């Protein structure tokens, strides 16, 4: 079956099935065991894309459309739940843990000139 | 690997030691040459169970395209011999 | 004998080369090896200057 | 009944669950047999040279040569300018270049205003 | 192609492997192996040739729905953890023709025994070609497999690479 | 070893201005740690053997014992030795409700109990119903089967038909 | 966090915001409030190289504990009492900041009743 | 620069007056001696370049390219011995004459002080290069490759000649030292837009710029081994060197004229890397790999920053050693199986263990593994372009991923896997081939220890 | 490799052991429990709790300095 | 001394005296007595041998000093001979200013390591200087481009000075 004559340069090159090389009898004595080809066999136009180190098209236990629904759903729900948890944080009952000397003004790179407005914390 | 080498006779002992616990063959009638269709007429589907027992015994698994061509307790040793490079 | 040979060529000789490199070449230039100044706790004396830091205030502590 | 398997380009239909292997017509048996015929003629030709002892080199593979010749040197003489190639070529060739021009032009035009006016922070920037 | 007899054997062969993957424990495998074994005998005696195919297709379809997503694979098969693990240690036999004489002199006995095989193959080559051409249809061969050795002395045609292939555990 | 790092994290995670869903996910994960650990022990140590008949189950090679032993010693004393020498650099939280201090321990033990029950339930001769939750987790969420089969197909296909030809 | 159910599934006005802790007036309200004193004024803390978050109010305790570790080496099992003292001192600080949480929560509950009275007066 | 020009000329009498069986020995030895003396050009000062006379000078940009040029001729001679074996004596000595006359033009090109003397020698390199491709290439496509290589260069060179003469009439001089002090800013006018294009399009065709590169996959594929080495190691850097010089007299018009050529390079940098993932020819795969790296040099030169120029100079030297090395590797396989298809000879690591070590090191430098000078040059260009526009990190990060994909796919396809059964003539690696790879890789790695001599005038 | 006690791989049966395997294996199993019990005894606070959690419900409005509702 | 102490300041070191409390020995103290005897002393013997050889044949190298020359502002337009010397002098000063920023940066990094956990406070004089020089360096040499020159540096300054005198002039009119 020649490729469609749409003027994309295919010419009279056979259009073999779009099947990966992993979808071949692994036990048949191949002339090229790794490639799973036979000497004198017309090679697929995209043979270099269907080698075993690349795109595979073997049948899957779960239908393609069903897999996409599950994976996206898990990703979609999880992201939504993270947003809910971000705007509703869980914080224990505590106060603004205090620090002395104007809340560590000089320890936190405070500028000695233009001294800060005094801040103090009382016992309780 | 430290796994002891398999001897030509050692394989045969294992092959028959498995066929002798089938509980569907006569131990005194099964020999190195005992066809499963022409000699004692064993069921074809029993070949599948026979081979599966062989595969579960030696570790490696025989192809189905060549498992169907083996009903001869002597041939199994021949096939395994020509698959683990055993010569003595 | 095997350990002594290994502990000599592979430990003692390199630490002579490294130490000679560090002591007389690396440390002759500014800021090649910069240490962290040792922590100074209350009530300690300095080996170099001999200063003494007065201890901290009386602790209003309690048992347990 | 269990849900039927739905194939795709990235997931082929299993051979067992295909209503084309079980039917045994007169054409199928004389067709699946013919494929094995030529497939064996080629293997015989290959086997003769492979096992020959008076040979030291590479067995030329015409199938391999045709594969590479159709991928590099035969594409242009079989190319016709029509409505598909022109449209496919235009948006793959000129498209991205235009798209990346307005992205980088807009970004750098925005940056320049912030630097002339002093609204972009370059306090410690002395490398460029 | 696969004969309808062969398909049932393959379908039965696999169904136990996937079934064995569900049970794990040996005793629970035996209990269900017999049950699945029985379901074949239920329709085994059928001889319609048109309803057996229908069951097989329903059998194949039934197998797919329940097949284990992650079947056990022996670690030397197409999919195991040690498939082609030793392909790098396997080296052709012609590589020894390029050895230096000094390193060839390390094994004086081994290479003397090799020269005999080259003589054995070189002498046998002419007969093997003659055998294949005469025992093959006029229009060319029709299948794989080669004739065995007919007369004494003659060796099976096209035997060199099958006989002298690298070992399965070179090192 | 592990208590001095793992448990001290759940304490800080529980008692922090955190994300509730993230805080929940960690606790569920800790229970899952027990379940697949019990999977290894049960299927690899208990029950009856499933391995082939002729095997060499040998363990007396001196290298193997020595290599395991040192880490075996380290696996017991590493946490105590390290945690009692590294200088303090934070303010660890030591006061908190009872149900938060031990939340790390209850979930893992609870998962341990749950794992043990589910493991034994496989011994019964009741059949199995292939669940989509089972196939989803078995196939790693289908992520290695969509992306690794989709992205290579798109990129490589674009290289030949668009970029080159 | 039991209180979370109140703030997210109850009334938000009564519960205090952890990021908006009491902006209420100064010490007024608690007669004769006592200022919290400090021991390591400026240089003792910036001589043991205490972390910017550790040296809040137990620096004297933390500084004392670090003194024992330096001398007790390699007896890393020693100084246990020193660590316990700092743990207790930190605990009291934890409760003291915890009191402010309940102190404001009830003040919030008190503050709404007066507003409710004015709305319900007519 | 006479101390290097005259020795190079004397190689021609040496080749023709030598014994019929010592042409390869005398030529190789004496060209190596010329290379050793090239290290004297490193007498570089921080303030003033090295000015020899009224015709020739050398600065930090010329020195690394000159030393690279004279180090490549001995390597070309070693690589050409095999396939020029059955060639008759007279034509073999003509082949060496083309190589020497090519080095003679290159060294004078990289040191010409006046910009029209640069043009003459810049264009003079076409003749010897064209003759090597069209006379000693193997395939029937060498003739059409020669025509593509010739007319692409001249279509850009001829407008450049007009632009240079116009500058001399207006400025009064073309001495590069003079232009540094008499340069005036370029006004924005339609006439000045075409002056900019003439001065640059000549150098864009040789880098090459994406779009104008269709000659490179034809010249670099159909040429002999020595043709590919010099084509992809020095001749591509004539355009990059030319741009670095002539951009002095184009400011500030480069601020906006660089936009069309920065987008072609940045997007073309991803098209060329992608094309490598599907190339069915091992030699053509390495050719397209050259367009991707040289796209980084075009971007670096056109944004005119101190970091970009330092990166551009380092990238040019790093690519020359790494690209020439890859061609030699692909040639060694070809000289055995005499075919260029990449999927023909596989699993070669089982039969040629050491030659696969050279494959590994070559690929690591190709994908810019630190701390190689391949990475130093590429990194500096990435740093500079981030300041230009932070979004460029997206495109320069994607190209990094694709670069590692085709670099290691080539390594895996030919070295790993399983060997081809019917290919049985993979003889061991000769000392000539192993030494050829060691003379590419050792200097490439040594430069990592003192990389400041390849960072250019702005170091 | 190593000492190589070379215990023959027995056919269907329990594999052979040695005196060193069990004694050493049992030694560490008892060590784990000894270490687990010894540390649990001395400092059980780390696994159950260090300080009691002060319930704020069982407090008084006076210690907290709440002004009277009557102003 | 090796390097001038003023260029690279270092506050005096204060090593707190040891004060053991435990009865066990300090392993480091004994190692220090084994390192200084089997490593430090043998290395010193070789150095003293090498040092003696140097003193026998002392010879000196001098720090090149550059005579001042007219700046670009004192050169006539298109006067190469006067523009050449002015341009070269500018390039040397650019190199010197690059190293000055390296001296300041080196001092800033040393303070952060020396001061430990209190670096954010004790390192205030260095950081002020680092911001001081970097601002000066940025104005003198930045945005000039790869083909930088004295002329472009002069033009950039004249752009800044004009925008400053205009700003100063119009500030009084506010
Ligand atoms: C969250 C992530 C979940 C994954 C979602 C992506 C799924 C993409 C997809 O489903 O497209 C696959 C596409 C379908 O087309 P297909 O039916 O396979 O081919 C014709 C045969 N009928 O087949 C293709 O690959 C075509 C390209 C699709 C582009 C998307
Ligand atoms: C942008 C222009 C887009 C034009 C799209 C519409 C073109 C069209 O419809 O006709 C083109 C013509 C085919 O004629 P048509 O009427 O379509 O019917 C078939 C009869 N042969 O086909 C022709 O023969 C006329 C030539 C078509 C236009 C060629 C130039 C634009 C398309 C090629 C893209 C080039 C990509 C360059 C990439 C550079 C950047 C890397
Ligand atoms: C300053 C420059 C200093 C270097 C001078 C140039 C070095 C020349 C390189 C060596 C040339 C060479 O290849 O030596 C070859 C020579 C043996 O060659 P030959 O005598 O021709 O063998 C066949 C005789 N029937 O070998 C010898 O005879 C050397 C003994
Ligand atoms: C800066 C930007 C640079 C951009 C460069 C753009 C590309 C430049 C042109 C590349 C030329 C491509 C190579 C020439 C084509 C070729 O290889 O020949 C093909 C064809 C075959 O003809 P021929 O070989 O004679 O006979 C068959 C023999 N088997 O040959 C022919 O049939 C005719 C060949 C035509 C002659 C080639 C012309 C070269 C280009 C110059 C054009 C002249 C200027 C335009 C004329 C003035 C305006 C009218
Ligand atoms: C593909 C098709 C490409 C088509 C390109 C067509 C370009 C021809 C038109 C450009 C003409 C430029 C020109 O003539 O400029 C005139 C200008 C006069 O000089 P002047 O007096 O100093 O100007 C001041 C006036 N107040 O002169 C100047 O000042 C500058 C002159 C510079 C020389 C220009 C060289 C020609 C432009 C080449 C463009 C590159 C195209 C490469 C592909 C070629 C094919
Ligand atoms: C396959 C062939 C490959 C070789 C192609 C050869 C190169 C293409 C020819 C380029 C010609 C130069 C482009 C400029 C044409 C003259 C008009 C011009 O120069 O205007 C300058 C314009 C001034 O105004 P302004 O934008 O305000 O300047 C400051 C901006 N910062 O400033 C500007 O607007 C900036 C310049 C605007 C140009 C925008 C280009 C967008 C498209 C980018 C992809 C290029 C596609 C090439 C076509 C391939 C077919
Ligand atoms: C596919 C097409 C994707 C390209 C779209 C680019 C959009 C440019 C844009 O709008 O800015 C994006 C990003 C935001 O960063 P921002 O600091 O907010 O600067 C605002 C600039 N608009 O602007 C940036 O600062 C660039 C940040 C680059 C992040 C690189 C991440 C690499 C991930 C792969
Ligand atoms: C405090 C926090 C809660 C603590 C309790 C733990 C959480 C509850 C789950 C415990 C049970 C368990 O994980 O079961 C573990 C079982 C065990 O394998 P099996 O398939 O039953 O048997 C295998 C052998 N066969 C086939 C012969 C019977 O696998 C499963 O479940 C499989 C499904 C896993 C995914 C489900 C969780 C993720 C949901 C999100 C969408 C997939
Ligand atoms: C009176 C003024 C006349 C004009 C000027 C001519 C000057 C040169 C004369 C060369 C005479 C000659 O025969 O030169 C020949 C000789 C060398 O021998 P060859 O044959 O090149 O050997 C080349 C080697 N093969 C023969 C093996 C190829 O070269 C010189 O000694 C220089
Ligand atoms: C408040 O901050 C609690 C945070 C802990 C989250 C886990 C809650 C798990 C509740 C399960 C019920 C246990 C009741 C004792
Ligand atoms: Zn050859």
């Amino acid at each position: 079956e020649p490729y469609p004559d749409d003027g994309t340069g295919y010419g009279d090159y056979p259009k073999l099935p779009d099947r990966s090389q992993q979808e071949r009898d692994p036990w048949y004595d191949w002339d090229h065991p790794d490639l799973r080809l036979n000497w004198g066999e017309p090679m697929h136009w995209d043979l270099d894309m269907y080698i075993r180190n690349r795109v595979d098209t073997s049948p899957t236990p779960v239908n393609w459309n069903l897999m996409c629904k599950h994976l996206f759903g898990f990703v979609a729900f999880m992201l939504f739940m993270f947003w809910v948890g971000e705007t509703y944080p869980a914080y224990q009952p505590v106060g603004p843990k205090q620090y002395p000397y104007n809340n560590l003004y000089l320890e936190r790179g405070g500028d000695p000139n233009k001294e800060p407005e005094p801040v103090v914390h009382y016992e309780i | 690997s430290d796994a002891p080498p398999l001897t030509l006779e050692g394989i045969k002992d294992r092959v028959l030691y498995v066929l002798k616990l089938y509980d569907k063959i006569d131990p005194e009638k099964l020999s190195v040459n005992s066809h499963f269709m022409k000699d004692l007429g064993l069921d074809s589907l029993d070949q599948v169970e026979i081979i599966m027992a062989m595969e579960d015994e030696f570790g490696f698994e025989i192809p189905d395209i060549d498992a169907e061509k083996l009903m001869c307790p002597q041939e199994i040793v021949d096939y395994i011999a020509d698959k683990k490079d055993v010569y003595e | 004998y095997r350990h002594s040979i290994f502990a000599f060529t592979h430990v003692l000789i390199p630490v002579w080369i490294i130490h000679y490199y560090l002591k007389y070449h690396v440390t002759t230039k500014p800021y090649t090896i910069v240490e962290k100044k040792p922590r100074i706790f209350p009530g300690d004396t300095i080996l170099e200057t001999g200063e003494v830091i007065p201890p901290m205030k009386e602790f209003p502590d309690q048992h347990h | 009944s269990f849900p039927k398997y739905e194939a795709s380009r990235l997931s082929s239909l299993p051979t067992t669950l295909d209503p084309a292997e079980y039917d045994i017509s007169s054409e199928t048996r004389k067709a699946q047999a013919e494929r094995l015929a030529i497939r064996s003629r080629l293997k015989r030709e290959y086997q003769l040279q492979y096992y020959d002892p008076s040979r030291r080199g590479v067995i030329e593979d015409p199938a391999l040569v045709r594969w590479t010749y159709a991928r590099s040197a035969n594409i242009y003489p079989n190319f016709r300018p029509n409505t598909k190639t022109s449209l496919l070529g235009a948006l793959f060739g000129i498209g991205p270049l235009v798209f990346w021009y307005y992205v980088f032009k807009t970004d750098r035009d925005r940056k320049e205003k912030l630097i002339q006016e002093g609204k972009l922070d370059r306090t410690f920037n002395i490398s460029y | 192609y696969l004969t309808h007899q062969q398909k049932v054997l393959r379908l039965y062969k696999r169904a136990l492997r996937h079934l064995e993957s569900w049970c794990i424990h040996r005793d629970k495998y035996r209990y269900f192996a017999c049950l699945l074994r029985a379901r074949f005998d239920e329709h085994k005696n059928e001889k319609d040739m048109v309803k057996a195919t229908q069951l097989l297709r329903e059998a194949e379809e039934e197998f797919w729905h329940g097949q284990h997503p992650q079947p056990y694979i022996f670690p030397e098969s197409p999919g195991g953890t040690s498939y082609e693990r030793y392909e790098c240690y396997k080296v052709p036999e012609w590589c020894l023709d390029d050895w230096h004489p000094s390193e060839k002199a390390m094994y004086p006995d081994y290479f003397a025994k090799r020269e005999q095989w080259k003589k054995l193959r070189r002498e046998s080559w002419e007969r093997e070609v003659k055998q294949l051409q005469e025992e093959t249809p006029v229009g060319g061969p029709r299948t794989e497999a080669l004739p065995p050795a007919r007369k004494q002395g003659d060796l099976p045609p096209l035997w060199w690479h099958i006989v002298t292939r690298p070992r399965e555990r070179p090192m | 070893t592990g208590f001095y790092s793992k448990d001290l994290i759940i304490e800080a995670a529980n008692t922090s201005y955190t994300n509730a869903w993230a805080l929940l996910m960690t606790l569920i994960a800790t229970s899952f740690t027990a379940i697949y650990s019990t999977r290894i022990i049960f299927f690899a140590l208990l029950g009856q053997p499933r391995f082939p008949t002729l095997v060499n189950i040998n363990e007396n090679n001196p290298l193997l014992i020595n290599s395991i032993k040192r880490l075996l010693i380290g696996s017991l004393f590493a946490g105590y030795i390290i945690s009692n020498n590294i200088p303090p650099t934070t303010i660890p939280q030591m006061t908190m409700p009872y149900y938060l201090k031990t939340t790390a321990l209850i979930v893992t033990i609870l998962g341990f109990i749950l794992a043990l029950e589910i493991s034994n339930m496989t011994k019964n001769l009741k059949y199995h119903y292939p669940s989509n939750a089972f196939k989803f987790s078995t196939l790693l969420g289908y992520f290695p089967t969509i992306m690794h089969r989709l992205a290579p197909y798109m990129n490589l296909s674009m290289s030949q038909k668009s970029a080159s030809s | 966090g039991a209180h979370l159910a109140r703030r997210y599934l109850g009334d938000a006005s009564v519960e205090p915001d952890p990021l908006r802790m009491p902006t209420f007036p100064p010490d007024y309200g608690f007669p004769e409030r006592k200022e919290r004193e400090m021991v390591a004024t400026q240089q003792e803390m910036n001589d043991a190289q205490l972390v910017l978050q550790q040296r809040d109010y137990c620096a004297h305790y933390l500084i004392r504990f670090l003194k024992c570790k330096r001398d007790s080496f390699p007896n890393f099992l020693a100084c246990k009492h020193e660590r316990h003292d700092w743990d207790y001192c930190e605990h009291l600080d934890y409760v003291k900041r915890m009191k402010e949480f309940e102190r404001e929560r009830r003040l919030l509950q008190r503050k709404k009743r007066r507003e409710q009275r004015e709305a319900d007066m007519a | 620069m006479l101390k290097y020009i005259i020795p190079t000329i004397m190689l021609m009498p040496l080749t023709w007056l030598s014994k019929n069986n010592m042409i390869w020995v005398n030529s190789t030895a004496h060209s190596l001696l010329i290379s050793f003396t090239s290290l004297l050009l490193m007498n570089q000062f921080g303030d003033n370049s090295l000015n020899f006379s009224l015709l020739f000078f050398s600065d930090s940009l010329s020195t690394p390219l000159l030393i690279l040029t004279m180090w490549l001729l001995p390597l070309m001679l070693m690589a050409s011995q095999h396939h020029l074996s059955k060639e008759n004596l007279t034509r073999k000595k003509l082949f060496i004459t083309m190589l020497i006359s090519l080095q003679l033009f290159l060294i004078m090109t990289f040191t010409a002080m006046e910009l029209i003397l640069f043009y003459i020698l810049f264009e003079a390199t076409l003749v010897p290069t064209l003759i090597i491709i069209t006379r000693w290439g193997n395939q029937t496509e060498r003739l059409n490759a020669g025509l593509y290589f010739l007319f692409y260069t001249l279509a850009g060179s001829l407008p450049l000649l007009v632009a240079l003469i116009y500058i001399q009439n207006t400025v009064g001089s073309l001495n590069f030292l003079m232009l540094q002090y008499w340069v005036q800013p370029v006004h924005n006018s339609w006439s000045n837009v075409f002056m900019w294009l003439a001065c640059m399009m000549a150098f864009m065709v040789k880098m090459p710029l994406y779009g104008l590169h269709l000659w490179l996959p034809k010249a670099h594929v159909e040429a002999p081994i020595a043709g590919s080495m010099v084509l992809a190691a020095v001749l591509l850097k004539l355009g990059g060197y030319g741009m670095l010089r002539i951009t002095l007299i184009l400011n500030p018009m480069t601020d906006f004229m660089a936009y069309p050529f920065i987008m072609l390079s940045l997007w073309g940098m991803i098209m060329t890397s992608s094309i490598c993932l599907r190339q069915t020819d091992l030699k053509s795969l390495i050719a397209y790999s050259s367009v991707s790296h040289m796209a980084l040099v075009i971007v670096a030169i056109l944004i005119q920053t101190p970091w970009s120029y330092m990166g551009a100079t380092a990238l040019m030297i790093a690519h020359g050693l790494t690209s020439s090395m890859l061609f030699c590797l692909a040639n060694s396989n070809y000289e055995r199986i005499h075919s260029r298809t990449m999927i023909l000879a596989r699993g070669l690591q089982t039969l040629l263990p050491l030659m696969a070590t050279w494959w590994l090191l070559a690929s690591l430098t190709n994908l810019a593994l630190p701390p190689t000078i391949n990475l130093i040059g590429e990194l500096f260009v990435v740093m500079s372009t981030f300041s230009w526009s932070n979004i460029t990190i997206i495109l320069m990060g994607v190209n990094m991923v694709i670069t590692a994909l085709y670099s290691l796919y080539m390594l895996i396809m030919t070295q790993r896997g399983k060997y081809t059964y019917h290919i049985n003539n993979i003889s061991p690696s000769f000392t000539r081939e192993n030494a050829l790879m060691s003379l590419h890789i050792l200097p490439l790695l040594l430069l990592t220890l003192n990389p400041k001599i390849i960072l250019g005038p702005l170091y | 490799a190593g000492g190589g006690a070379h215990i023959e791989p027995r056919y269907r049966q329990f594999p052979q052991l040695t005196r060193s395997q069990v004694i050493q294996a049992e030694f560490f199993s008892a060590t784990m429990w000894f270490w687990i019990l010894w540390r649990f005894w001395h400092d059980s606070d780390a696994v159950l709790g260090h300080f009691p959690y002060p319930d704020p419900s069982q407090w008084t409005d006076e210690e907290l300095g709440i002004p009277p509702d009557d102003e | 001394d090796s390097w001038d102490k003023d260029v690279y300041p270092e506050p005096p070191r204060r090593t707190p005296a040891p004060s053991p409390q435990t009865s066990l020995p300090n392993p480091i103290t004994y190692l220090t007595k084994a390192f200084d005897l089997l490593v430090d002393r043998p290395v010193t013997l070789v150095r003293e041998f090498i040092e003696r050889q140097h003193a026998k044949n002392k010879y000196y190298y001098y720090h090149r000093e550059f005579r001042r020359v007219p700046d670009i502002t004192e050169c006539q337009e298109k006067d190469v001979l006067c523009m050449f010397e002015a341009e070269m002098q500018w390039r040397r000063d650019y190199k010197v200013d690059q190293e000055i920023v390296n001296i300041i940066q080196e001092r800033l990094k040393a303070c952060q390591q020396r001061e430990g956990e209190s670096h954010r406070q004790n390192c205030a004089k260095e950081l002020e200087q680092f911001t001081q020089v970097v601002k000066a360096y940025q104005d003198r040499y930045h945005d000039l481009g790869a083909h930088y020159s004295a002329r472009k540096c002069l033009a950039k300054q004249k752009q800044r000075m004009l925008a400053e005198r205009k700003a100063a002039k119009e500030a009084a009119a506010a």
